[PDB]
RNA sequence: AGUAUGGGAGAGGAUGGUAGAAUUCCAGGUGUAGCGGUGAAAUGCGUAGAGAUCUGGAGGAAUACCGAUGGCGAAGGCAGCCAUCUGGCCUAAUACUGACGCUGAGGUACGAAAGCAUGGGGAGCAAACAGGAUUAGAUACCCUGGUAGUCCAUGCCGUAAACGAUGUCUACUAGCCGUUGGGGCCUUUGAGGCUUUAGUGGCGCAGCUAACGCGAUAAGUAGACCGCCUGGGGAGUACGGUC
């Protein structure tokens, strides 16, 4: 799991202004990360049929809040997922 | 249990004794239980019984 | 032959038959009766009455071995553990203790199913 | 309530080993659960008897 | 690190090696990085039931702060010891360091 | 509506280990005539020694008491103890984003028990089946045995009175008495009394209802979206199609 060094460090360096801790940058990119690291743990429990919920509810966040950066702005939009590796 | 003797007790006032404590022990209800294998619904829907009966006793009580 | 002063009545009653046996301590057994073995085959096994002319042969069988106080263990439900103890009481013997030893499963293996009578 | 603490512990176990229940003993909810968790750690310990 | 309750029981035969026996876990906890707590004896006490047809066996406890790695040695250590007849190990938040009770 | 930081309760999920009780079986010590079962019997077991009792072993499955109108989970469902990985919920004050929301045809994931495929395991229980009984007959209900299966690993199948027989979300509308996890305030005799909040129960005014009944956990008063119904059979059946 992730630490709270971890976060602080995504938040400093997605965060757009002191104490930007709402803003869809840093939303989106601490969901990416927990996402990725949870992958290891799904590797090797196949059928933990719970967690995969969670998992899946953090996806439908990351894109709904990606969707409302898009509408909003798109040259956010398209730094913030050159940044995080996302196909879209 | 183990309902040691006095020097002088009767057998009879030992046995009534040994009635006493295996009745507060409940061990006969456990055995009781243990004949026949009941269904988990048919165990739900006692304890759903028994705890009506308690909440209307303790009502009836409390009036 | 041998002569033991103390010894141990075990009395495996059941809604069937009860059994009375006298074993020594460390479990030698000594003399036994049961209901079916004295009369009374049939219904009238499991009535308490049986209970007692078994508990009272098997003791006037045990006294030749010289043992006048004896413990008492008592398993399993149904008529005929009193009766049993109340007859050993009576027959001469002094009866130092009384405990119930009927096993008690911590939920292990599934009981037969229900009869539908 | 810990493991370690039988003479309280024992407070709360009847003659043959079994545990009180709350009814009897007036105890709260909270508190019941941390006992009987006590008292099976204990029993694990060979501190307090499993049965007789 | 996390913080861990370690109780042992010891064969009453091997009691004479129960010194050694801490020393080792201890210079191994410590050697790894380690925080030793707490550590008590509380001495050859009888059993409620027999384990293996033991009537008694000797009492250790300790509070602990190590890591996985070292957790998996004393376990490793523990199950392959045959001086040991069980051992409890229970994960605890924050440290205990005050004088226990059993301890007399 | 969502995010960060401090705390709390929980049989929520996955993997591995370990403890006690009991049943079965196998050897050994004492010991002799029955044991077992039913309304009553009989089959069955027993003098090559049963049952009962004590001692030592093998193996499988489930966790007494605590236990609760209790708890957790989207639902199905989750029960001894310990470690590792892991999801959600409650709760305090601050600091942020600024409508980012609700619902949802198609689609997709999960989904009790039974059953299916390959390979293991098999104590107890037990469809099928064998014998003994009851009966006019007994294909059953009762009794003695007993295979698949129930268990493990990997997949498939998509069904239930899968029920609160009550789709999801939102705001408002007398009161009274319980219980669970928290927050705040006041008493003193160390535990109690008031509030508040999120769950979970019992009554009841107004309102609703064919009646029974529901009644802040609505079946009341209103709004958004979806699914479904149109006399009983024929019939969740035929043909075609997909799996
Ligand atoms: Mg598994
Ligand atoms: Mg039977
Ligand atoms: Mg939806
Ligand atoms: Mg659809
Ligand atoms: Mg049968
Ligand atoms: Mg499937
Ligand atoms: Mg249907
Ligand atoms: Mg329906
Ligand atoms: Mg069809």
């Amino acid at each position: 799991a992730l630490t709270n060094a971890d976060r602080a460090e995504i938040i400093a360096k997605f965060a757009r202004a002191e104490n930007d801790t709402g803003s869809p940058e840093v939303q989106v990119a601490l969901l990416t990360a927990q996402i990725n690291d949870l992958q290891g743990h799904f590797k090797a429990h196949k059928h933990d049929h719970h967690s995969r919920r969670g998992l899946i509810r953090m996806v439908n966040q990351r894109r709904k809040l990606l969707d409302y950066l898009n509408g909003k702005d798109h040259e956010r939009y398209t730094a913030l997922i050159g940044a995080l590796g996302l196909r879209r | 249990p183990q309902v040691k003797l006095k020097e002088g007790e009767p057998v009879d006032v030992a046995i009534r004794r040994f009635k006493r404590s295996c009745e507060k022990a409940g061990v006969l209800a456990d055995v009781r239980k243990r004949e026949f294998y009941e269904k988990p619904t048919q165990e739900r829907k006692r304890k759903k019984a028994a705890a009506v009966k308690r909440y209307q006793k303790k009502l009836a009580r409390e009036s | 032959t041998r002569t033991v002063s103390e010894g141990v009545a075990h009395i495996h009653a059941s809604f069937n038959n009860t059994i009375v046996t006298i074993t020594d301590r460390q479990g030698n057994a000594l003399a036994w009766a049961t209901s079916g073995g004295q009369g009374f085959r049939g219904s009238r096994k499991s009535t308490p009455f049986a209970a007692q002319v078994a508990a009272e042969v098997a003791g006037k069988a045990a006294l030749d071995y010289g043992l006048k106080n004896l413990d008492v263990l008592v398993k399993g439900p149904g008529p005929g553990r009193e009766s049993a103890v109340r007859a050993l009481g009576a027959v001469g013997y002094k009866i130092n203790s009384i405990t119930d030893v009927t096993p008690i499963p911590h939920n292990g293996c599934r009981p037969p199913k229900k009869r539908r009578v | 309530i810990d493991y370690k603490d039988i003479d309280t512990l024992k407070q709360y176990i009847t003659e043959n080993g079994k545990i009180v229940p709350s009814r009897i003993t007036g105890t709260k909810a909270r508190y019941q659960r941390q006992l009987a968790l006590a008292i099976k750690q204990a029993r694990y310990l060979s501190l307090i008897p499993y049965t007789d | 690190m996390r913080h861990y309750e370690i109780v042992l029981l010891v064969h009453p035969d091997q009691s004479d090696q129960v010194v050694g026996m801490v020393e080792r876990y201890i210079s191994q906890i410590k050697e790894a990085d380690g925080q030793i707590h707490r550590l008590e004896d509380w001495g050859r006490r009888q059993l409620a039931y027999p384990i293996n047809k033991i009537h008694k066996a000797h009492y250790i406890l300790m509070n602990v702060e190590c890591g996985q790695s070292t957790l998996d040695e004393l376990e490793e250590l523990f199950r392959y010891n045959d001086a040991i007849i069980r051992n409890l190990i229970i994960r605890r938040e924050h440290a205990i360091t005050e004088e226990s009770l059993l301890a007399k």
